[PDB]
Formats: C-alpha cells, sequence, structure tokens
C-alpha cells in the first residue's frame, strides 16, 4: 500500500 | 554493601574443604556471594553420613519464624530440608522426583525379567 | 487428570508431546 | 566535611535523562517483528520458539483496533491463549485506546479496558498488559450475548488444611506445656489466601519499557 | 433505492459553515507536522468543510491521512467524516470515497449507518453494483448492520450480485456469507430467515476446505465450529414458526450442493481431538438435512420466489418507514453537531485571547 504523493498547488497569492 | 533492590534469602553456605561438603544455613542477602557476608546463621547442614549413618541438620527454628515473618525468601534445597524435617509440606519436586524414581526402577524390573526369561 | 484437561494439554504443546504417564507404582521396586 | 563536587556527574545524568525522554523509543519501533526470521529489527533478539506458532497466526490488540470506530471503545476483546486455557469467558471491556501515530497502520500503542477473568468483573477500569502480543482475538457484537454469558458456580475452596508434622507436634506440645488440654487439630486457615492463575494479567503500570539502545 | 428527500443535500449545505482557505489551512498543518506537534480537530474539520473543487479533494486527501498519522487522530470527529462522504459526493468523486473507505486504518474513515446509505444508494442509481459490493463488505467489516435501512439496502445488492456471479472464489464466500449473516439475525422475516441460511452454507463451505481459521480471522465471526450445523438449527426454528416465517429455494438448494460437494470431494490444530471434527459430522449432516428437508417442504415453509424477487418485494414495504426515522434522527445529529462544533471554535477564541493578553503582560 504505497502512501499518498504529496502536491501542493499555491493560487492563493498570484 | 547497599545493593540495589534485593532482599534476604535463607540458603545453604558451602564450606569445607574439596570432596567433603558442608553447608551452613544463613540467612543473607540475595545479592551477596554464597559464602560471603550474611545477616544471622540458621543453621548447618552436614551431607556427609556420620559413623552413625546419619546426616545432621540444625534449624533454629526460633530463628527461622522470625526471619520468614520478616520477609526472607527461601532457596529451592532449603525448603526441600524443611519438608523432610516435617517444617514445611512436602515440596512437589521431591514428590514428584520420587514418583519418577518408581517408574524408572519398574521399567527395570520388566528388562531384568524378559532377560531371565527369554534366556 | 480429567480426560478434558489431558486433550487441552495437548492442544496447547503441539509437537512437543512426551508418552503419558500412568499412576506410579506404590511402592518402589526392587532388582531381584 | 567538605569534598569536592562532581557537577559533571550531575550534569550528564540530567543529560542522560532528558535525551531518554525526547529521543525515547516508540511502540513501532520497539515491538516490530520480522515475520520471516522470527527477530525484532530494534534490538536483533530471537523470539521464544513456543511464540512462534502465534506470531504468524495471530494479531495484535491495535491490529484489531485500528480497524473500528474510536479504535473499537466500549467493545470486548480477548486471546487465544484465554479461550484454549480457560473455558469461561475471559475478555476485557476497552475504556480507554492510545494508538501509536508513528506507526503506519497504527496497530502499536497502550489501551485501558475492565478485565473480566474467568467470568469474574473487577470493579475499576486498569490498564491492559501483553499489548504487543500477537494473541489477540475480537468478539464479534452479534456473539457478545453468548460469550458474554457467565453463570458463577459456588465456591468449593478448602478453608483449613492440616499443619506440617512438626509444626502441629510443637503447637500441640505448647498447649501441654501451658496444661491446656483439648483434643482440637491445629489448622491453617487457608480461607484468605486468595490463589491466582498464573495467566492473569498483572499491572501495566507497575511494568517498565524497553531501553532506547537501537541495533 | 432510496427516496429524493433522504439523499438531499440541502440540509447539509445549509449549515452555518465558516468561510477559511484550504491553502491557508494546509500552510497551517505543515507548520505544525514540521514542528511534531498536535493538529486539532477544529482545523482539519473547517479544511474538509472548505473544499470547493475536484482538484481541492486530492488534496484534502493527504491532510486526512497525515491527520490520521497525529497524536490527535482519535479525535476525528463524525460531522468531519459526514462532510468528505458528502464533498465527494457533490464533486463525482465517489472513487474517492471509496478508496478511504477501504483504507479506513489509513484514513481514519468510519461513518455512520447514515452516511453508508448514501455512499451506496450512489452506485445503485448509477447502477453501479461492482463498487456498491465493496461498500457492504466495509459495513460488515465495521458491523454497522444496527439500523434496518442499512439491513435492506445491504441484502437488495448482494443478492443481486449473487444471481449474476456463477464462480465463487474461497476469499469471497467467506465475504459474501459474512455479509448476508449479520443482516439476517436482525430481520426476523421470510427473508432474514434465508440470508442466515445462506449465510452460514457459504461459511460452511469455507471452514471444511480452508479451515475454521479462515472462517474468522480478520472478520466479525465466532470462533467455534460448526457453521454447517447452525445452518441446520436455522431450518429447526423454521420448522417450529408461525406461517410467517418460510425459507426460499434458492437458499436451501445451495446448502444442499455444498453438503452434496463436500461430500463427494500453517498446521496447528486448533480443536480439542476428544471433540468430533466438522469432517466426520458431515454424512450427520446430510442425513438431517434431508430430514428437515422433506419436513419444511410437507409443512409449506418453503418460499418458491427468489430472494431477489422476495427481497425487492421486501424493500417496497419497509424502506419508506425506515428512511423517516433516519432523517429525524439525522437532522438530530445536525443540531448536535452544529452545538459541539461552536463549542470548539469558542474554547480556541477564548485560548487565542487569553494567549495574547498573557503575551502583552509578559
Amino acid at each position: 500500500q504505497p502512501p499518498p504523493k504529496p502536491v501542493i498547488v499555491d493560487k492563493h497569492r498570484p | 554493601k547497599a545493593y540495589r533492590g534485593g532482599h534476604l534469602t535463607i540458603r545453604l553456605a558451602l564450606g569445607g574443604c574439596t570432596n567433603r561438603p558442608f553447608y551452613r544455613i544463613v540467612a543473607a542477602h540475595n545479592k551477596c556471594p554464597r559464602d560471603g557476608r550474611f545477616v544471622e546463621q540458621l543453621g548447618s547442614y552436614d551431607p556427609l553420613p556420620n559413623s552413625h549413618g546419619e546426616k545432621l541438620v540444625a534449624l533454629n527454628l526460633d530463628r527461622i519464624r522470625h526471619w520468614i515473618g520478616c520477609g526472607a525468601h527461601l532457596s529451592k534445597p532449603m525448603e526441600k530440608l524443611l519438608g523432610l524435617a516435617g517444617f514445611f509440606p512436602l515440596h512437589p519436586m521431591m514428590i514428584t522426583n520420587a514418583e519418577r524414581l518408581r517408574r524408572k526402577r519398574a521399567r527395570e524390573v520388566l528388562l531384568a525379567s524378559q532377560k531371565t526369561d527369554a534366556e | 487428570p480429567p480426560e478434558r484437561e489431558l486433550s487441552r494439554l495437548r492442544r496447547l504443546y503441539q509437537g512437543h508431546l512426551q508418552e503419558e504417564s500412568g499412576p506410579p507404582p506404590e511402592s518402589m521396586p526392587k532388582m531381584p | 566535611k567538605k569534598v569536592r563536587p562532581r557537577l559533571i556527574a550531575e550534569l550528564a545524568r540530567r543529560v542522560r535523562a532528558l535525551r531518554e525522554q525526547l529521543n525515547r523509543p516508540r511502540d513501532s519501533q520497539l515491538y516490530a517483528v520480522d515475520y520471516e526470521t522470527l527477530t525484532r529489527p530494534f534490538s536483533g533478539r530471537r523470539l521464544p520458539v513456543r511464540a512462534w506458532a502465534d506470531v504468524r497466526r495471530e494479531s495484535r490488540l491495535l491490529q484489531l483496533l485500528g480497524r473500528l470506530p474510536l479504535f473499537g471503545l466500549g467493545r470486548l476483546v480477548t486471546r487465544k491463549s484465554w479461550l484454549w486455557q480457560h473455558d469461561e469467558p475471559c475478555y476485557w471491556r476497552l475504556t480507554r485506546v492510545r494508538p501509536d501515530y508513528t506507526a503506519q497502520n497504527l496497530d502499536h500503542g497502550k489501551a485501558w479496558g475492565i478485565l473480566t477473568f474467568k467470568g469474574k468483573t473487577e470493579s475499576e477500569a486498569r490498564e491492559i498488559e501483553h499489548v504487543m502480543y500477537h494473541d489477540w482475538r475480537l468478539v464479534p457484537k452479534h456473539e457478545e450475548e453468548a460469550f458474554t454469558a457467565f453463570t458463577p458456580a459456588p465456591e468449593d475452596s478448602l478453608a483449613s488444611v492440616p499443619y506440617p508434622p512438626l509444626l502441629r507436634a510443637m503447637i500441640i506440645a505448647e498447649r501441654q506445656k501451658n496444661g491446656d488440654t483439648s483434643t482440637e487439630e491445629p489448622m491453617l486457615n487457608v480461607q484468605r489466601i486468595r490463589m491466582e492463575p498464573w495467566d492473569y494479567p498483572a499491572k501495566q503500570e507497575d511494568k517498565g519499557r524497553a531501553k532506547g539502545t537501537p541495533v | 433505492l432510496l427516496s429524493s428527500a433522504y439523499v438531499d443535500s440541502h440540509k447539509w449545505e445549509a449549515r452555518e459553515k465558516e468561510h477559511y482557505c484550504l491553502a491557508d489551512l494546509a500552510s497551517l498543518m505543515d507548520k505544525t507536522f514540521e514542528r511534531k506537534l498536535p493538529v486539532s480537530s477544529l482545523t482539519i474539520s473547517r479544511l474538509i468543510d472548505n473544499i470547493s473543487s475536484r482538484e481541492e479533494i486530492d488534496h484534502a486527501e493527504y491532510y486526512l491521512y497525515k491527520f490520521r498519522h497525529s497524536p490527535n487522530c482519535w479525535y476525528l470527529r463524525n460531522w468531519t467524516i459526514h462532510t468528505w462522504i458528502r464533498q465527494c459526493l457533490k464533486y463525482d468523486a465517489q472513487d474517492k470515497a471509496l478508496y478511504t473507505l477501504v483504507n479506513k486504518v489509513q484514513y481514519g474513515i468510519f461513518p455512520d449507518n447514515f452516511t453508508f446509505n448514501l455512499l451506496m444508494d450512489s452506485f445503485i442509481k448509477k447502477e453501479n453494483y461492482k463498487d456498491a459490493l465493496s461498500v457492504v463488505f466495509e459495513v460488515m467489516m465495521q458491523e454497522a448492520f444496527e439500523v434496518p435501512s442499512t439491513q435492506l439496502l445491504s441484502l437488495y445488492v448482494l443478492f443481486h450480485c449473487l444471481a449474476k456471479k456463477t464462480d465463487f472464489s474461497w476469499e469471497e464466500e467467506r465475504n459474501f456469507g459474512a455479509s448476508l449473516l449479520l443482516p439476517g439475525l436482525k430481520q426476523k422475516n421470510s427473508v432474514g430467515f434465508s440470508s442466515q441460511l445462506y449465510g452460514y452454507a457459504l461459511l460452511g463451505k469455507v471452514e471444511l476446505q480452508q479451515g475454521l481459521r479462515a472462517v474468522y480471522h480478520n472478520m466479525p465471526l465466532i470462533w467455534k465450529p460448526g457453521y454447517l450445523d447452525r445452518a441446520l438449527q436455522v431450518m429447526e426454528k423454521v420448522a417450529a414458526s408461525p406461517e410467517d416465517i418460510k425459507l426460499c429455494r434458492e437458499a436451501l438448494d445451495v446448502l444442499g450442493a455444498v453438503l452434496k460437494a463436500l461430500t463427494s470431494a500453517e498446521k496447528l490444530v486448533e480443536q480439542l481431538d476428544i471433540e468430533e471434527t466438522e469432517q466426520s459430522k458431515l454424512p450427520q449432516y446430510l442425513e438431517r438435512f434431508k430430514a428437515l428437508h422433506s419436513k419444511l417442504q410437507a409443512l409449506g415453509k418453503i418460499e418458491s420466489e427468489g430472494l431477489l424477487s422476495l427481497t425487492t418485494q421486501l424493500v417496497k414495504e419497509k424502506l419508506s418507514t425506515c428512511e423517516a426515522e433516519d432523517i429525524a434522527t439525522y437532522e438530530q445529529n445536525l443540531q448536535q453537531w452544529h452545538l459541539d462544533l461552536v463549542q470548539l471554535i469558542q474554547r480556541e477564541q477564548q485560548q487565542r485571547e487569553q494567549a495574547k493578553q498573557e503575551y502583552q503582560a509578559q
């Protein structure tokens, strides 16, 4: 069971 | 010397010389050496039969009852000496070993009978 | 010991059991 | 009476104590076991032979509790050894569970509950021992009514036993010396002695923990 | 099969929700994780409640996974789990809801009975019986058959899959047998007793072939042998019962087939040698079954209708009553959940204000 891949997307501050 | 934890134990301290065992019943700390410091000697035990064919055991019962009531434990051989004396009930190992010895000799009788009868 | 208790020990110690022993002789045998 | 103090001895004592808390090993590390070689990677010590069969078959306590809401609070958990040894229902009624968050599967930790050993229920909940053992089983809810069903048996605990032969003779001899004349046989009040089964759970609170040295 | 009122999400969307940015909450949780500090149950709840996109569900999945691996994992509030399922259904993420449900150990997803019906119904509405089957298994694992609505929905999906399915694996027989035994005991009617008879037949087959351990290992089943014996006891109970209780012929045929198949055809002993093994009792079971089968047929205790046909009629009669009770209790939970959420917000606000005032004094 592979752990979830941490993905971060920044859109709050342009 | 103040050991970490530990307790008093009534055990046998071996004395005498080589091939001449002799045990002194003492009340000493658990962590102390076998023949080291003891609080109070509570008797003696001579495993070798004397000229009368007897094994002499000395039991300072008044002091033995005192130390047992103070929390002193008993070694397994000491619990058998008390059982032999009748101070304590017979230890289960003494009874169990007696049963095993009877079984061992019972099988020896069957082997002896077969040798004589068959041959 | 009861039969059920003996079976419980056999299940508890599978593969490491000795021959069951009956009651010991009432008296100590001697060599003829 | 002035003696040169040992500042470093006190300094080293505090440092070791602090590091043993900051760098304390976790349950997932201490009690991890390699099921192939049956050895713990933390210390490299082989498990006892008699425990080999149960390790590969049964499950740890929090292995079952990791698949239940609230970590299975209020449910009943038993052990395979208790099932084989005792016909009477032996189980724990869980009250508090502390999981090990460091574990990937959250299959390690501590738990508190009410013990019911051989049909006798303790009044107050206390900590549960042998949690890390691969011995636990989970009682189904529908089977709880039949499993929890227990009927007490009348007590036939002997209260008086004969004295050992030498002690009885001395006690009787004491009576004759003092002038007392009676034919009653002295007996021991073994009724007070509450003999317990050797597999009765002990106090997990008073039990220690493995050291932090890794291998 | 659930009514539109039952699956209506207007009540959930009408909750007093405080607006928060996902990125701000995600950044806040990252700093706490780096410092190896516990994460409050209020913080994770705000993150789940502020899901507003399909992409945001993937980001929330990671933090939900991380919250399961946090010291405050046990404090995962129920409404957060219910919101998580609601968000997944809202943004066409049923697979994500199922994936966390299958990995409940890694995510802490333990929905209540009301939420399980919503997730199961979504697959039924789309005729996704393959995914609905897994949900029923999750209910079996979590033992969430205490609400009659869940029991009826589980029976409908299970029996529907049984008709199409022909080849059964030993794991599947254990899963289907366990998933049918649990709702059968709760339902005191013809379908309920048939499920007990049908479920025992599947579990009994695994016991003799795959061993007794495989039946209850990681399963909500007893370790006591005699699943085939308990199958016969169901027939005996029906034989002495009012005319309402009947056993479907399909369940009887399956049990008879299992006995004949077994009759025709690691190494640790878990049973005492004095006790008779289940294998040696197979001829006795076959003789008892034939006598019971003749007795039940003579008394007219056999129902000619199929399991799916009779279950469908049963749903049409009792589902509506069960839905009304669940909806009212669900409304009470929403009122109860709202009060608890306010208390957590107030507790944080009082602590934050108290922290600042003490900081100013210092």
